């Protein structure tokens, strides 16, 4: 499609304003562009939970399997909202490895 | 199915002054998959702008031409981490054995996401030269890299992986010991 906007949106993920970073993540999500998977995977480790949530949702809409292990790791995030946005993303991607991870993450919490 | 006019239009766009036109052209040519774009994309891999290099690396992997194996091995040394990621995944897709030793070095990259992509690529290639580096990667500080190394080890399979798992089951600790324990239970 229109790749022209993608580089500035990836740069907007590095902005000092977390609202700008979450906005950029939402925009890249609507595009569903695989050109932003790496940048959004990095955005999953952002200091702000509202950005991590937005990056997780955007990764789900892109549907690229490169996000599978980082999203699996985001199931053990301190912020409970990030946890179900990561789980929603994994569900959308539809990779079998997520199933085992969800049942395993249940075992680690139960102990 | 292809459009020869569009392919040549995008090849010319790789020589444009605008970073954004160059990036869109490399992206478009990757989705097309025409081998006519391999030589121009190999040159775009050396572009001054990082985004243009990323799109060129992704595109060359999508085409899967072996002419790109050596330029992509060099791109594993790029200053931009997302260019190094795409160079690794592009080299995993092609499956050439020439990429095994450079990917093994890439498993020791300063960036966790590059290490993640190297583990994944070695698993897709299936070369047993990766078995020892991947076992070392089971001890990585980053949990995603550990999971990708454990997955890559299962993908390689064979007698060398089973023997390495046998040793790990006894001598190892933590996650690496668990990976080895779950491997021997699903491979006997």
């Amino acid at each position: 499609g229109d790749e022209r906007a993608v580089p500035a949106l990836i740069e907007a993920l590095k902005d000092s304003d977390p609202n700008v970073r979450a906005s950029a993540a939402d925009a890249l999500g609507k595009l569903g562009d695989p050109e932003a998977v790496e940048a959004l995977i990095y955005a999953l480790r952002d200091k702000d939970g509202y950005v991590r949530f937005s990056a997780a949702l955007a990764l789900g809409k892109i549907g690229d399997a490169a996000a599978v292990y980082p999203l699996i790791q985001a199931l053990e995030d301190e912020d409970s909202r990030v946890r179900w946005s990561a789980a929603y993303a994994l569900g959308q991607i539809g990779d079998p490895r997520a199933e085992e991870a969800l049942r395993r993450a249940r075992e680690d919490s139960d102990w | 199915h292809t459009d020869p006019e569009k392919v040549e239009m995008y090849i010319k766009n790789l020589q444009d002054d605008s970073i954004v036109v160059r990036y869109s052209a490399a992206s478009a040519l990757g989705k097309i998959g025409d081998e006519r774009a391999v030589e121009p994309l190999i040159k775009a891999l050396k572009d001054e702008d990082g985004y243009v290099r990323q799109a060129a690396a992704l595109a060359l992997g999508q085409i899967g031409d072996e002419r790109a194996v050596e330029p992509l091995i060099k791109a594993l040394k790029d200053e931009d981490s997302t260019v190094r990621i795409r160079a690794a995944r592009a080299l995993g897709k092609i499956g050439d054995e020439r990429a095994v030793e450079p990917l093994i070095k890439a498993l020791k990259d300063e960036d966790w996401q590059v290490r993640l992509s190297a583990a994944s690529a070695l698993g897709k290639i299936g070369d047993e030269r990766a078995v020892e580096p991947l076992i070392k990667a089971l001890k990585d500080e980053d949990p995603s890299v550990r999971m990708a190394a454990a997955n890559a080890l299962g993908q390689i399979g064979g007698e060398r992986v089973r023997a390495a798992m046998e040793k790990l089951a006894e001598t190892g600790t933590g996650f690496a010991r668990k990976v080895a324990v779950n491997y021997l239970e699903t491979h006997k």
